[PDB]
């Protein structure tokens, strides 16, 4: 086609869906991560993730208002990516990587995964 | 905007 | 903070959301635009249009299903506008431009009427 | 991935 683009659309689209958040204007899920709760935007977590794309597509999950991740994810971890997906912007340090990592794996989020690996094998 |  | 930055993770984001959008997922309004139907998040048309982010932060508002827009809106502006919100490229073409400009004013999306000025004023 |  003959279309214009403005570049910053997408990081200002992200930016706003992440003041929705943090309002908590039209989340429409929380997600349980053992004792603590983390409400969010369907649609943007399975952008962002392998495990909510074919969550929320199931035909009976797709109308759950809450979602009980597995027992082994850890909270903190769980925290970092959700912000990652509302920001682009990844909180990894040498006390969270571990942590990070594997629920980067469990929510399949392949380019986190890829810098985990990356940092863990730089310190060996 | 910028030419895609 | 001390946090790394996925450069494509906003614009991926947005991919996903147009798909999903393709594909009917999710979507939880319908835009009514004369005699034409368009289907979209709320959350995506909140983030891209002050008049959406009024509306939807609406205490009543929030929870229809369907909106109507004024008689004077051109469902084919809408629809231009509507591919802008959810891919960042706008069909600008000297055919439209004029009803782009219109739909833009009252979708309060300062960029879009900017650039419509823009390339207005160099035709004149 | 960059430093932001
Ligand atoms: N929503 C949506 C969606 C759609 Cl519509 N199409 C394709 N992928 C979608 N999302 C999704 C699927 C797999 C993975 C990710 C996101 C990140 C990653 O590492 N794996
Ligand atoms: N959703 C959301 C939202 C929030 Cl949370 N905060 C601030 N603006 C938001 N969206 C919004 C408001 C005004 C305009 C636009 C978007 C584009 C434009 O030209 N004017
Ligand atoms: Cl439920
Ligand atoms: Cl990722
Ligand atoms: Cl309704
Ligand atoms: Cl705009």
């Amino acid at each position: 086609d003959s279309c214009i683009q403005f570049t910053r659309h997408a990081s200002d689209v992200l930016l706003n869906l992440n003041r929705l958040r943090s309002r908590d204007i039209l989340t429409d899920v929380v997600i349980v991560v053992s004792r603590e709760q983390f409400r969010a935007h369907k649609t943007v977590l399975m952008a962002c993730s392998g495990l909510f794309y074919s969550i929320f597509t199931d035909q009976l999950k797709c109308n759950l208002s809450v979602i009980n991740l597995d027992p082994e994810i850890n909270p903190e971890g769980f925290c970092i990516l959700l912000d990652f997906m509302y920001t682009s912007r990844l909180n990894l340090r040498e006390g969270n990587i571990m942590a990070v990592m594997a629920t980067a794996m469990y929510l399949q989020m392949e380019h986190v995964v890829d810098t985990c690996r990356k940092f863990i094998k730089a310190s060996e | 905007w910028v030419i895609p």
